[PDB]
DNA sequence: TTTTTTTTTTTTTTTTTTTTTTTTT
DNA sequence: AAAAAAAAAAAAAAAAAAAAAAAAA
């Protein structure tokens, strides 16, 4: 019985343990959810009662867990679902004590290291914390945020192991109430004072510190963005990365500081943190994390079945296209592109080949003046994607995007705390205004767009944190409007290394055309008057993350290397974006990218032919002329 | 020579016979309803306004005046005395404190009364004291209920002060409960439990938040009026303690009239101070007849009534008031604000007009140049906490930019995200966030792509010299030096006062775009396009022809826009244009 | 009661970052 | 007129030297 540090009415209450077993033990066993949908719920025999699929899951697995939804218990028992949220304290090992019930009463048999511990989720959703209020103290309470941050392991003690001095006898004294009580009394020689605590015999869990970001959805005029602290205890440590989108389910706890960390005395007001009781990594307005990913049992064999057939229809490209963003209208290269570079190029191994790391990322520069709906593609995209950032040129620092160094105002120590690019390790980082960049700052993304890394040497530390970042830049022409009398590269204005890096960009440009003009003023009218759904797009995307690993063919090959040569004889000109083997390397992603739009799992000509076209088409090659401009 | 159970009967006295006709020539016992209400739960704060006091015993008021804590500690115990005997029904429980209120009395050295309350008072100030500036509040008004006005420069978060403590024996079972007044207390190591003290035990009794009292708490720092400041000084800055229902009725930059207790906090016996929050009441711009508002020209009397001593700019205040009402946000996540920027020659007055949106708009926030500049604007880390600039302050507000021509480059780089994200980005050293800035910016500057493609409206002012439109100037403005009062003219202009009420009466009319319309817009919308093209329109154009057209809906309090509106709006867009030209 | 170790406070300096300013194309 | 490099501001962290108070025996 692994004891939770996260932990006739009882005293002061409205719980008698016998009645909460009771109910929890009958809405564990006759509970089935009407509106379940199966692929809501996968591998789950959905006729039958839910939990007790869980519970064989478990038998199966072995995972000592059961994650049991808070509205469940809501629609069930309302009654119950009080009792559990007023009191957590109580009601969880009330829990805990039934479905162990339940689980050895079946499966009498079956074998795990402790007990089986509730963790109840997706509570009613506190909008915002700060409307809280002392009456919600020591209560179950779900939110939603970023990490910032998360501390190393802190080990607490369970069970101090004392031993004598003279003696030597040995015994365990087990935590009461957050004390142990040393014995001051041998109980074998019964000499006094004379039994001493041993620190690495005692026992002892896990405790760590999660600072996060909660994005509260109910945001009053002039409130600033709040951040909290959470403990994870004995099994959550190190669930949670930074940068990583998480609802945080746990008690909101309220402890004494002491005017001093010496002295006993402490202020009348306390300072609250959040006991972490269950994460959930799942949104249904994003797409699905890589954890989501790496566990395989994910997608139900007909859902599968229905993605494998979504790829065999030949507009499988143009339909995930114009999915994203449905309420911008006919950019479908950029669409494209934006598709591409969420399914990203493969993930290849390079430590044989003496070579380092090669980037698989996608980075698209949209290039356009400030009227053209440029950041709205990049706050969707923002707005999408898992581990995600965003960023408005001027408004940060290098040093700021890269890491820095801080005095964690709960311990008092100097820690390192990770930038902006690194939060987005393996997401999107959307950088918006990339031409309003002081360079000191641009001068970090060229190492994060080709090595993937970022080696910082300070006082501090001396060490490279691993960013996998993709970057969509979106850039304004100098002068904030693209007059056709300068030439391409003369007009984006950034230095052709930095324009080297990107592998595509988009150049957003107003062509005074009549019908285009009617027919997006009818779709924005529409729009303030007002497909592919999400939950397939998202598992599309899942599945083919998962699953797909494109290869090289022989044809592919050849048509790349053809298509580089053509690449550099039509870049050789004066005034266009030169053409450079880093280009191809670019082409080979977009190829890997298409390859697992179609789940082709090989490249093949299609795909180098789609890459090349869909290059060309960015930087308007064929509207372009030798005489750039 | 001062009893207080003769206070006590007074006080008890006025609480159950006193009334007043509030409600339609109605008298109903104004407190006595509202004892009945604390006593079900209804209602935890019982605001005892001194007014009424005074009306039938100024001794009593003058006493309570001039000693406060006493008189509140009175009438507390005077409502808790008075509760049982109003209580008409059964609670249901309505929190886990009740709960375990319950428990406690049901199971009965004595229970602390401010354990069993659940119910707050609090003192308005008597109409007869006049609000007293903060640097004139010195030791001679210490204890007393003073009420003073000022500007909430930083309110601190809500966080849990606990009032009385209670704690748990391991041993006899028996609750033991503290009073906290001052802001560090001992905690309590052996129980004294009458039992454990009989059986001579350890006593080691363990503390309970569960059974413990939490109330709500803030700490806000508020500044003088710029009106009030000595000749020769800086406004003075004065500490607020706000608690129970007193909190989260303050934000940064809330005009407030506070009537608090002036209470030192213990560090010769030299001692900070501070104001005990009674009553917070939000004032001017932050306060908190249909016949004229259905009339036609309703439109332009507000028009003509902003900033009337500024002849002439008739156009340019009839697109200010659009700015003031804004457009109707989408989220199909389009932006419903309005920028204008007025761009002219020097002495037109388009200072003036920024200065008096300032003292209309509900929230707004002035900086002028690079007096307030960098994180004057964005914000900053200030435990680390986090402190918003004018635009967090100005948020879903008007900020009033002043020389915006001349503003710090990388200032106006964090503008051109707030007129098209609403937000501020920032990844500074310290810094990682995503501020929330839906605050509409007039801008003023003087004589742009990289400005003009922004700015819905970009109104362009000449004062070019004419020998009898001056000449009518001069008569304006010589006039108004001579009565301090704008020219009197046809109608009488509305008051700021009056001016906000309506204002904000058509902010929650959400007005929809009828499919007739699409026609008509998309029509006007490429005539638009091509103006700019045969002498910059782009799609932003639509979309401020849209946000100006409900704006002008608004102001109709149609629910439903209607040609007029896109005439009137796109003949804003002409003037703004022609006035470039 | 008398010591002792801590607690503070009161100055001062130092280091990183940011912002502001100066010089050059 | 705008960008690049330098300088200064300013804020946070560290040393530390000394005087006073609380806990221990
Ligand atoms: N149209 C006008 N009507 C009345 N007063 C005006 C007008 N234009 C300028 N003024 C006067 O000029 C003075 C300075 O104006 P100001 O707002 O500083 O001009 P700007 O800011 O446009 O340079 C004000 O005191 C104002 O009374
Ligand atoms: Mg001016
Ligand atoms: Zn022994
Ligand atoms: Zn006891």
């Amino acid at each position: 019985v692994r004891q939770r540090p996260d932990l006739l009415v009882i005293w002061g209450t409205d719980v008698n343990v016998a009645a909460c077993k009771e109910n929890f033990q009958r809405f564990l066993q006759r509970f089935i959810d009407p509106l379940a949908k199966e692929e809501e719920n996968v591998g789950i025999d959905i006729t039958e009662p839910l939990y007790m699929q869980r519970l064989g899951e478990i038998n199966v697995i072995g995972e000592p867990f059961l994650n049991v939804n808070c509205e469940h218990i809501k629609s069930f028992d309302k009654n119950l679902y009080r009792q559990l949220i007023s009191y957590p304290q109580e009601v969880i090992p009330t829990f805990d004590m039934a479905v162990n019930e339940i689980f050895f009463d079946r499966y009498p048999d079956s074998i795990l290291e402790h007990q089986i511990q509730v963790r109840p989720f997706n509570a009613l959703k506190t909008k915002n914390m700060r409307n809280l209020n002392p009456e919600d103290i020591d209560q179950l309470i779900t939110i939603s945020g970023m990490v910032i941050r998360t501390s190393q392991l802190i080990p607490e003690m369970q069970e101090a192991f004392f031993q004598c001095q003279v003696c030597a006898h040995t015994t365990r004294v087990e935590m009461d109430r957050g004390r142990i009580a040393e014995p001051s009394v041998c109980g074998r020689c019964h000499t006094t004072h004379s039994m001493a605590l041993i620190h690495n015999r005692s026992l002892f869990s896990d405790k760590q510190m999660i600072k996060l970001q909660e994005s509260p959805e109910d945001m009053p005029a002039g409130q600033t963005p709040h951040t909290v602290i959470l403990f994870a205890h004995n099994d959550l440590v190190d669930k949670v990365q930074p940068g990583d989108r998480v609802n945080v389910t746990g008690i909101y706890r309220a402890v004494p500081i002491r005017v001093n960390p010496r002295v006993s005395n402490v202020k009348s007001v306390y300072k609250t943190h959040i006991d972490v009781i269950h994460y959930r990594k799942t949104d249904a307005k994003r797409l699905h994390g890589l954890d989501e990913e790496a566990e395989q049992k994910l997608f139900s064999e007909k859902r599968v079945e229905l993605l494998k057939e979504l790829s065999r229809k030949p507009d499988i490209y143009e339909r995930l296209a114009s999915a994203l963003a449905p309420s911008i209208y006919e950019h479908e290269d950029i669409k494209k592109g934006i598709l591409l570079q969420l399914f990203g190029g493969t993930r290849k191994d390079f430590s044989h080949t003496g070579r380092g790391k090669f980037r698989a990322e996608i980075n698209i520069l949209l290039c356009g003046d400030p009227g053209t709906s440029k950041s709205q593609l990049l706050q969707y995209v923002y707005n999408l994607v898992p581990r995600g950032q965003y960023t408005s040129g001027k408004g940060s620092s290098a040093v700021g995007l890269t890491a820095y160094v801080m005095k964690d105002p709960e311990t008092r120590q100097l820690v390192l705390q990770t930038g902006a690019l690194v939060l987005s390790d393996n997401g999107i980082c959307c950088i918006d205004e990339f031409d309003k960049m002081n360079e000191s700052t641009r001068s970090v993304l060229h190492e994060v767009m080709e090595q993937q890394t970022l080696s910082i040497a300070k006082a501090g530390i001396i060490c490279q944190l691993n960013a996998r970042t993709s970057v969509l830049a979106a850039a304004n022409p100098i002068e904030s409007q693209w007059n056709p009398k300068k030439t391409t590269i003369e007009n984006i204005q950034l230095p052709h290394t930095l324009l080297s890096r990107f592998d595509l960009i988009f150049l957003m440009l107003d062509p005074q055309d009549e019908a285009y003009d009617r027919r997006l003023a009818h779709h924005l009218v529409a729009l303030y008057y007002q497909l592919l759904d999400m939950a397939v797009l998202k598992d599309y995307i899942a599945y083919a993350h998962s699953t797909i690993m494109p290869r090289l063919s022989e044809e592919a090959s050849q048509a790349l290397i053809e298509a580089y040569v053509d690449m550099r004889k039509i870049g050789s000109s004066r005034g266009m974006v030169s053409a450079y083997p880093r280009q191809l390397e670019s082409l080979i992603r977009l190829a890997e990218a298409h390859a697992k739009v179609r789940l082709s799992n090989k490249v093949e000509a299609i795909d180098v032919e789609e890459a090349k076209r869909l290059h060309r088409e960015a930087l308007k090659q064929s509207a372009t002329d030798p005489r750039t401009g | 020579l001062k009893d207080y159970a003769l206070e006590k009967e007074k006080v008890k006295k006025f609480l159950q016979e006193f009334y007043q006709d509030d409600e339609l020539g109605k008298k109903q016992f104004k407190y006595g309803n509202q004892l009945v209400r604390l006593a079900h739960r209804e209602q935890v704060a019982l605001y005892v306004d001194l007014d009424d006091v005074a009306e039938d015993d100024p001794e009593l008021v003058d006493s309570i005046c001039e000693n406060a804590r006493r008189y509140a500690k009175l009438f507390a115990d005077a409502v808790q005395e008075l509760l049982p005997q109003y209580k008409e029904r059964e609670v249901v429980n309505k929190d886990v404190l009740d709960v375990y209120i319950e428990h406690r009395l049901m199971m009965e050295n004595q229970y602390p009364a401010e354990l069993m309350r659940r119910f707050e008072l609090y003192f308005q100030g008597p109409s007869s004291n006049k609000p007293r500036v903060i640097r004139e509040v010195r030791a001679d008004s210490v204890g007393k209920l003073v009420t003073v006005r000022g500007i909430v420069t930083r309110v601190s978060e809500v966080k849990p002060k606990m009032v009385v403590a209670t704690y748990t024996c391991d041993q006899c079972g028996a609750e033991t409960y503290q009073p906290i007044q001052s802001p560090t207390f001992m905690p309590l190591i052996m129980c004294p439990s009458q039992e454990c003290q009989t059986n001579r035990s350890g006593g080691r009794l363990y503390l309970q938040t569960r059974g413990s009292r939490f109330i709500k708490f803030q700490e806000m720092k508020m500044q003088e009026h710029s009106d009030q400041v000595p000749v020769g000084n800086i406004p003075r800055s004065i500490t607020v303690l706000v608690e129970g229902e007193n909190t989260r009725i303050a934000q940064p930059g809330d005009h407030v009239s506070v009537t608090g207790i002036f209470l030192p906090i213990l560090r010769g016996l030299l001692s900070e101070t501070y104001l005990e929050a009674h009553r917070i009441v939000k004032m001017n711009k932050s306060e908190d007849e249909l016949r004229q508002i259905a009339e036609e020209d309703f439109y332009e009397k507000l028009a003509a009534s902003i900033a009337p001593e500024i002849y002439g700019h008739e156009d340019v205040k009839k697109a200010l008031l659009l700015l003031l009402v804004g457009g109707v946000d989408q989220s199909p996540k389009i932006r419903g604000n309005i920028n204008i920027c007025l761009m002219g020659d020097p002495g037109v007055a388009k200072s003036q007009l920024l200065s008096y949106i300032d003292r209309l708009a509900p929230r707004s926030q002035y900086t002028t140049g690079r007096g307030s500049s960098g994180v004057g604007l964005t914000a900053a880390v200030l435990e680390l906490t986090l402190e918003g600039g004018a635009l967090v302050l100005a948020d879903q507000g008007v900020c009033c930019i002043d020389e915006f021509d001349k503003m710090a480059e990388a200032d106006r780089t964090a503008i051109h995200e707030v007129m098209e994200q609403q937000t501020i980005s920032i990844a500074k050293a310290g810094i990682l966030t995503t501020l929330n800035a839906r605050c509409s910016i007039l801008a003023a500057a003087n004589p742009p792509a990289a400005l003009l493609s922004r700015f819905d409206l970009l109104w362009l002012i000449q004062d070019r010299p004419d020998r009898d439109n001056d000449l009518r100037l001069a008569q304006h403005i010589t006039y108004v030096h001579q009565h301090s009062r704008q020219p009197p003219s046809q109608f009488e202009p509305l008051d700021m006062k009056l001016m906000r009420r309506y204002i904000a009466m058509c902010r929650e009319k959400q007005p929809m775009v009828p499919e007739s319309l699409a026609d008509y817009i998309t029509a006007a919308y490429v005539e638009m396009r091509r103006e700019a093209w045969a002498s910059y329109t782009s799609a932003r154009t639509l979309l401020a022809i849209l946000r100006l057209s409900t704006a002008l809906a608004r102001l109709r309090m149609v629910d439903v826009v209607e040609k007029e509106d896109v005439n009137e709006a796109i003949r804003l867009m002409e003037m703004s244009k022609d006035s470039l030209l």
